[PDB]
């Protein structure tokens, strides 16, 4: 569900989310990521969880339109940033 | 399970050439033959071909005339003039693949125990080669269905010794464009691997728009593997890799601009001599 | 009333604030750079 940009995640958080005392949210995630359902790793100090990765999941259609505005957005970053580079170097391209 | 395969530029032009015979011969849409080379360790070299007689209707598409009797004639006449080629795939002029596929490269696994298909596009492209290579692999449905005999993607490349390089680059050179100018080619390198990149999206796209409109199943697993690409997308703004990036830069324009001390520095020199030399000279037809 | 010359926040405590106080310019670089290489690249 968190986004990739602040896919940081807390014990507290966790606790809030499957009941398990902050102690033993640490071994829940040691098991998750053991089994590797997940990749990431932890922090103690801040007790905060960070997540690189999770198993592939399935998706809704919603979802799925989700992930198209997504690549919408990416290819018209690509498409500009082409055209950027191609006027600056039309002189110097062949 | 070969990795990497290397078709050669006589083996391209072949099926072109033979592709506009079956044009112009009729209206075929799609042509198949047999493609030669030598297996020289887990990487194919696919050298030589020839084609054969195929056809299939539009409509059932389990109908075709592969003619494997011909194909055995003439493979072992290629075998006579030469020595060293036993056939390792087959090649077909399809713009995309075809469900008969599957069925031809069992016949042509037959000959070949690992057999390998490519598809020769002789309609032109601008975004990456003109061929693909793919293998008849066979994996488990890991839910559902059982497994299904699918194609699946190789390394695919191009290459040529010296003599193949010759000749194309001759007739290139013939009718061509501006060779390597390497800061030129280079950046025109970059231009067109964006704009591979942005046609290739343009096709994702398009696929999951039919998919959302519901013109074609859910396939859970290219949804898995789309969420892996996004999934796998960096952080730029990390305050860490920007830190790095900026001071890896700064290195990257320092020697930069050393380099253009150099250059102008040498430049001044080439003034410097040509403006006295030049004098003198003039001095000369003075006196 | 002086606060009238904008007050700063006064902090807390009257304290009156204090003094106030990435992104990585790619595409100023790119033009920068790709008139490098213009400048390299022409006959002149």
């Amino acid at each position: 569900t968190r986004p990739a940009n602040h896919r940081q995640l807390t014990f507290e958080e966790i606790a809030k989310s499957a009941k398990i005392t902050v102690n033993e949210v640490e071994l829940l995630v040691m098991k998750a990521l053991s089994v590797g359902l997940v990749k990431g790793s932890i922090d103690e100090v801040d007790k905060r969880v960070h997540m690189t990765w999770v198993q592939p999941r399935v998706l809704d259609l919603q979802q799925i339109k989700g992930m198209k505005d997504r690549l919408e957005f990416w290819c018209t970053d690509v498409k500009s940033m082409e055209m950027l580079v191609e006027h600056q170097a039309h002189d110097i391209l062949t | 399970a070969v990795q990497k395969v290397v078709v050669h530029p006589l083996v391209l032009l072949s099926v072109v050439d033979h592709f506009n015979r079956i044009g112009k011969v009729g209206n075929q849409k799609r042509v198949v033959g047999v493609l030669l080379g030598s297996w020289q360790k887990k990487v194919l070299d696919v050298s030589n071909s020839f084609a054969v007689p195929f056809d299939e209707d539009d409509k059932d598409d389990s109908v075709w005339f592969l003619d494997h009797d011909y194909l055995e004639n003439m493979y072992g006449m290629f075998k006579k003039v030469n020595a060293r080629e036993r056939i390792v795939g087959w090649y077909h002029t399809g713009p995309k693949l075809h469900k008969n596929d599957i069925a031809i490269n069992e016949l042509m696994k037959r000959y070949c125990p690992n057999s390998v298909l490519v598809i020769i596009d002789v309609k032109p492209k601008d975004l990456g080669l003109p061929t693909e290579a793919y293998i008849s692999v066979e994996e488990v449905h890991d839910d559902g269905t059982p497994t299904s005999k699918t194609f699946e993607h190789v390394t695919s490349e191009i290459g040529a010794e010296e003599a193949e390089e010759v000749g194309v680059e001759h007739l290139l050179r013939d009718i061509k464009d501006t060779t390597v100018g390497t800061l030129s080619q280079r950046i025109t390198n970059q231009v067109h691997g964006l704009k591979g990149l942005n046609s290739k999206l343009l096709d994702i796209r398009s696929y999951l728009e039919k998919v959302a409109t519901g013109k074609l199943p859910i396939n859970h697993q290219i949804i898995y593997q789309l969420q892996d690409v996004f999934n796998l997308l960096p952080d730029v703004s990390l305050q860490e890799f920007v830190k790095a990036f900026y001071l890896k830069t700064n290195d990257q324009m320092v020697v930069v601009y050393l380099a253009s001390l150099i250059r102008s520095v040498v430049a001044l020199h080439n003034l410097i001599n040509n403006k006295i030399a030049n004098r003198d000279a003039e001095k000369k037809e003075g006196q | 009333d002086y606060a009238k010359k904008r007050g700063w926040v006064l902090g807390p405590n009257n304290y009156y604030s204090f003094a106030s106080q990435t992104t990585i310019p790619s595409t100023e670089l790119a033009k920068q750079v790709i008139e490098y290489a213009r400048q390299l690249e022409m006959i002149v």
